[PDB]
């Protein structure tokens, strides 16, 4: 679990290098949710993702898989309160495995 | 997220352009067309997508993609183009070289609609669609099929088995063929009453005083002379004139109390009934005791039949209700639950007031007509019983033969009374009175009789079948192609093949 | 200009800065090289007008690109996906209660709004206007502001916003107070979704298995298959059934909450067998428990079997060592074991065999520092004469459809 | 100006443009109606500027409104789809266990340490060791990427690494596993979707299909319930029981792994049948592979079977027409849909039968304009030689037990 | 090409004068050669389907 520091912009970037890998995290309103481009060493992996609150940003196999991780908000995504009140967090492989086993019973 | 989304195309066309009928016509129709082309276009885009409301047909073949069902079967395109026979149906179209305005006989026609495998209601295509997905997600439960067949073609609503809709699955258990929990009612003059297999008891003493030393009446102001029982010539219920008459006089603020064992036990429902007549009031009060001040109050409105009041003054009172006799007679009662065993006696008051209480102050001499009181345990009322100073106790029946259903009475059924039943028996369930015996005063050993709704058991192994068709009269076509296996519609099993048929 | 904002991964929407630079860069073109683009000016208005368009479409298509995802749609679209599966949000109700007793004086008229309070909070709204009658009490109907199952209980209600000639208000017992209800969010759809996936996402064995041992009281569960075809003694108990599933459950549970789960977690078809003879105890007669299914009246019959009863006897032969102990304490501590209150331990669930090295193990682990010379354990039928010495073995091997308890007094210590 | 809604046919909403002259009606009746609209002016060019974003939008909503179904859609929006029902597209590796290595006592090996195979194998130590006096201890590995070649046992290349490290050998006793990779599935995902479209449900022939089918290593499968149960035959295949479930597994999984898959989908009191001789290959004979039932009891036994191996072989005679040349691409595109890369037309599957049809079919759509003449296929057992040209025949029956494999080498084009 | 997913056991093609009688089963062929001068109609009712 690394929480990803956030400021409280409506559209912005970020670039970090998390998990063995350069994670590159865009996340702007658009219309009345927060959408989020995702890209990993340069290519990109998925536009408009848009986001919620203990699910995951990358949802399909293709994007996570094998031990590359996730990313999950605690609560719904809304940039007015980032920094404090709402976060993102990183899981590495085992741990994002580890959520989703808790995920799949609830 | 928050902070609104704007997005109005309207929004370009400042306060310079207020008198322009040219660049805000611009804007206007620019917006009008973006609004029609994806406001609109994305709004009945959604309801394609819904399948709950998918009239459209292209919803129900997207869907039909998605889920894989062939579409032969099913009957979309807009109707009526087939000639068949009927003036509500099409005609033979001839050659109209002139090309006559009313286009000959018909515009056209065609044999659209080959039946015994082919449904044309796109209500129905919606159903076997949703029927489909149930059958992807099914791991096989037969409760979970009945409800979502329940919720899909009754909107999850309770039916009267008058009709008989949906029914079970591939399980072999049949469901009853024991007969069990017995609900026996009567008809008479006190309307539909049950009736107890276990001993029952009526605690008052005399339930229909004819002198008023009878019982006392009760009076702590004192102000005026207690309410006095009179034999009023009136003819009751039971077809005698035996009925009693309290009045309240002027200032008078008494209450007769009928004498009755004491106490009536502790933590136990009590229930307390009567009949009233329509007299000078309009309405009684019933107020059941405990210990000071946990009491229990209700009125009663004779005429418009409304429990329009009923207090608490502790945990007391559970329920009340009303129940209607001809010739203008009423039955009120009143449910009640205390812990603790303080029941001295029940209190009844001629009311002046729609919610006077059993000591209100009575401005003028208001008469009552009261007969048939009944204070009891449990909690439902039962057959009214004469009682002459005797708390009396009797069983209305004992079930002799259990298996043919033959129940025996402990006195012949009076001459015009009848019976009803209500549980299950013979492997079917009937949750609604069913009459098997009318008195003939001689004779007090009766049959039960047939409830309804198949034998039950359906005897096999790896293999059952459906039930449907006489509640929802639901089209040939449906059961014709629910039977076809191959389409691959219904939930199954690997290994019990399943028809569906039935009506 | 536009691009491809399409693509293959989703729908990629630009900054609101690019789409219009490029609708200006479009105009600039169209119109004349140099031509005013100000946003007073008609191309400009016309500018503002189509980057506002171009924009909205993009941020639509965003919205609703990915909207058949479950784990990620929203509002209408996740109703319309959990209604496949019967989850329907509910609807957003208020408490409506009615006949509300107020007491007031002469002929007063109550208005409508007059918002009334619980004495918890909870304001409800008068919605009938009404006249007191010359007895100076009436009754009105009042519906809660607030939305959800909000308490109306029996008492004297308090008035904010009253008359001249309003007393008070107080609910008797015949008010008719109707509950309310509070929706259901887009995290409780999921939730339900992922309920109704585990649920639908299990064979016969472990749908039985899950659901009876989500009854309470139930110690433990034995779910055996037959998946033969011919009846036989595969695994404890001959089936004497060809295709079927035998089940036993431990505890003391309510006859009625365990048949109620069986039936819900019921493949069908493949029947209950209680079983042969003592192959477990076939508790409500030869014919099955009858249940009715909550979906449609109709009735099923369902069976199950508990296991045989045993009493265990355990003799141990202790060596006290430097510190005192008591023998009561090495019964408690057996008997704990065995009803499996001990971490890691099973217990002696149904299925589970009574071994003298397992107890002395617990024996062991709840008391270390005694020394144990010789630990025995035998079994007998439930009100039967304890057995004689000799009869005491080195371990007890049990059926699959039997259950030993053991109690403090069925434990000999003896202290050498 | 409008959309069309192909009602049952296509399920594709399909643009109408034809915007200009609506544009043109819009740019009159507000600007007047006297307006010069030809090009080669100023509103003549803001209207063809205008058409030509109004079309741009109305292709892309069109667009975004397909994805919604499958077989027009593709990357992430046809994933949707999938992952509706639950279809996941898939992911990989493969690590190598238990390799021997001999050096000298006390030297610790670093990690990331290289260690080429002879045809290049490029394997990388994970995790760091240390080795005993014995002189030999055991080491763990991993393929650099996403494909290894299958290392033959020989003594591995030592590269980077410390001082002392001496040499380092492959035994038969290391363990395996099979990568497969490679969208894995990119467009034979759409024909995976009509498999596994029932994954999320349980204990039924389509659910125990999409399960077994989900296995990794799973090219294809056959399942039959013969529900019908007089022992007879149904669809193909004979069936010993009345009621079981034949399961045909192609690919080459893992037996533990695909045995806990058809033990998942259980079906409850359905045997399984798989005997009648040639009917498939029995994967362990008789009581074949034993796995553990999740509710714990027993040992039970899953039965399913290998289809029979087929060598299929294809004549092709084409004219080379329309001057475009093509000397060995034919047999790329019948390998391919031998394979199923295609859309829509599964390759050779266990129910699948050769067809000179189907393989003119594939050919075509690969390269069009060639006027393919005779397309004869035939087929023979796993081994035997070539059926000789007088076995060349149109069609092969192909009983549902079986599965056929073109090699590349099987195809033999000619040109006249 | 056109309606991938189907498949198809048995395709056959024949070739007659205009404004003749269809062939009978058996004279279809597995291809026809056609000459120099020629084309080849089919209309909607010279396509025979059969569902096996």
């Amino acid at each position: 679990m690394k929480k990803i520091p956030l400021t409280a912009v409506p559209n912005q970037a970020i670039s970090f290098n998390a998990g063995s890998s350069y994670w590159k995290i865009r996340l702007y309103q658009n219309m009345d949710m927060m959408n989020a481009d995702i890209s990993r060493d340069g290519v990109i992996v998925c536009h408009g993702v848009r986001c919620f609150g203990g699910i995951p940003l990358l949802q399909y196999s293709r994007q996570y898989r094998p031990d590359y991780g996730n990313f999950v908000f605690d609560r719904d995504a809304d940039w007015t309160l980032f920094g404090d009140g709402i976060n993102l967090f990183y899981l590495d492989g085992a741990e994002f495995a580890e959520y989703q086993a808790l995920a799949t019973r609830k | 997220t928050l902070p609104a989304y704007n997005s109005d195309i309207q929004q370009a066309l400042k306060w310079l352009h207020n008198q322009a009928p040219g660049i805000t016509g611009l804007i206007q129709r620019k917006a009008q067309w973006y609004d029609r082309f994806s406001r609109q276009f994305w709004a009945n885009w959604e309801r394609d997508v819904f399948h709950l409301k998918t009239a459209n047909p292209f919803g129900l073949m997207v869907w039909c993609i998605i889920l894989g069902t062939p579409s032969k079967g099913f009957g979309l395109y807009p109707k009526n183009s087939s000639w068949a026979f009927g003036r509500l149906r099409q005609n033979f179209i001839y050659s109209g070289t002139q090309v006559p305005p009313p286009a000959d006989a018909s515009p056209g026609g065609n044999f659209y609609g080959g039946g015994n495998a082919e449904i044309l209601n796109l209500d129905e295509i919606r159903k076997v669609l949703q029927l489909r997905y149930v059958a992807l997600i099914s791991n096989g439960s037969i409760a979970y099929i009945n409800r979502m067949l329940r919720y899909i073609f009754n909107d999850d609503e309770p039916w009267d088995e008058a009709t008989g809709l949906y029914f079970y699955l591939m399980d072999s258990t049949g469901e009853n063929g024991p007969v069990e929990n017995l609900a026996i009612y009567r008809k008479d003059w006190e309307g539909m009453v049950l009736l107890s297999s276990s001993p029952r008891t009526n605690h008052v003493l005399t339930s229909t005083p004819a002198s008023d030393a009878d019982w006392p009446g009760v009076d702590p102001a004192a102000s005026g002379i207690p309410v006095t029982v009179e034999t009023a010539s009136a003819t009751a219920p039971d077809g005698s004139a035996t009925v009693c008459k309290l009045t309240k006089p002027a200032g008078s603020t008494a209450y007769v109390s009928a004498p009755i064992d004491g106490p009536l036990g502790s933590g136990s429902t009590v229930t307390f009934s009567f009949f009233a007549k329509a007299g000078s009031t309009r309405f009684i009060a019933i107020q059941s005791a405990a210990d000071f001040p946990s009491r229990a109050d209700a009125v009663f409105d004779l005429d418009s039949g409304n429990v329009i009041s009923d207090q608490m003054l502790d945990s007391s009172v559970v329920s009340a209700r009303m129940i209607r006799l001809e010739n203008g007679w009423w039955r009120c009662v009143l449910t009640t639950k205390t812990v603790s065993s303080s029941f001295r006696a029940a209190y009844v008051a001629p009311a002046e007031t729609n919610f006077s209480w059993i000591d209100s102050n009575s401005s003028a001499a208001i008469d009552v007509l009261i007969w048939g009181a009944q204070i009891e345990l449990g909690d439902t009322p039962t057959g009214y019983l004469e009682t002459t100073g005797a708390p009396v106790t009797m069983t209305d029946y004992v079930l002799q033969n259990a298996q043919t259903g033959t129940v025996k009475f402990t006195q012949p059924l009076p001459t015009g009374v009848e019976a009803y039943w209500t549980g299950d028996w013979k492997g079917g369930t009937a949750a609604e009175p069913a009459r098997f015996a009318v008195g003939n005063g001689t004779q007090d050993t009766f049959t039960l009789s047939d409830p309804a709704y198949i034998g039950l058991p359906t005897s096999g192994a790896f293999k059952l079948e459906y039930r449907v068709g006489p509640a929802l009269n639901l089209s040939p076509q449906l059961i014709n192609l629910m039977n076809d296996r191959a389409v691959g519609i219904m939930p199954t099993c690997a290994g019990c093949d399943v028809k569906v048929i039935q009506e | 200009a536009n691009y491809n904002y399409i693509v293959d991964t989703g729908v990629i929407v630009a900054d609101t800065a690019d789409v219009l630079s490029d609708v200006e860069a479009e105009f600039r073109a169209a119109l004349g090289a140099n031509i005013n683009l100000a946003a007073s000016t008609p191309q400009g208005s016309l500018v503002a007008a189509e980057a506002i368009a171009r924009s909205s479409v993009m941020r639509n298509e965003a919205r609703i690109a990915n909207t058949i995802n479950p784990n990620v749609s929203f509002g209408t679209f996740l109703d319309a996906i959990c209604a496949l599966m019967g989850i329907e949000r509910g609807s957003d109700l208020s408490t409506f209660g009615y006949g509300v007793q107020v007491t007031g004086r002469s002929q007063t008229r109550i208005s409508t709004g007059s918002r009334v309070q619980t004495p918890a909070g909870a304001i409800f709204t008068v919605l009938s206007d009404v006249t007191i009658p010359a007895g100076g009490v009436a009754t009105i109907d009042i519906k809660s502001q607030e939305y959800g199952n909000i308490p109306l209980p029996v008492g004297n209600l308090i008035i904010i916003d009253g008359t001249i000639g309003w007393s008070g208000a107080k609910v008797i017992a015949s008010t008719r107070v109707d509950p309310g209800s509070r929706q259901m969010s887009d995290a409780e759809l999921k939730n339900a979704r992922v309920n109704r996936l585990a649920i639908q996402g299990r064979n016969s064995t472990m749908a039985i298995k899950a659901y009876v041992s989500a009854v309470p009281n139930v110690t433990s569960v034995n779910v055996i298959e037959n998946n033969t075809g011919a009846v036989q003694v595969v695994n404890g108990v001959s089936f004497t059934l060809p295709y079927a599933v035998w089940v036993c459950v431990a505890g003391n549970p309510d006859k009625q909450a365990v048949a109620d789960a069986l039936w819900a977690a019921h493949n069908g078809g493949t029947p209950w067998d209680y079983g042969a003879t003592n192959n477990g105890v076939p508790v409500d007669g030869p014919n099955g428990v009858p249940v009715r299914d909550p979906a449609s009246g109709r009735k099923y019959v369902v069976k199950w079997t508990t296991p045989i009863m045993y009493d265990g006897y355990v003799n141990v032969t202790v060596q006290q060592g430097s510190s005192s102990v008591a023998p009561e304490a090495i019964q408690n501590a057996v008997v704990n074991y065995a009803q499996g209150k001990v971490e890691g331990e099973e217990g002696l669930v149904v299925g589970a065999s009574l071994s003298a090295f397992e107890v002395a193990g617990a024996i062991a682990r709840e008391i270390p520092g005694i020394y144990i010379k010789l630990c025995q354990v035998a079994c007998v039928a439930a009100g039967s004469p304890a057995p004689a010495p000799g009869d005491f073995t080195s371990e007890y091997v049990m059926s699959a459809f039997g259950q030993a308890t053991i109690s403090v007094g069925n434990v000999r210590v003896t202290f050498v």
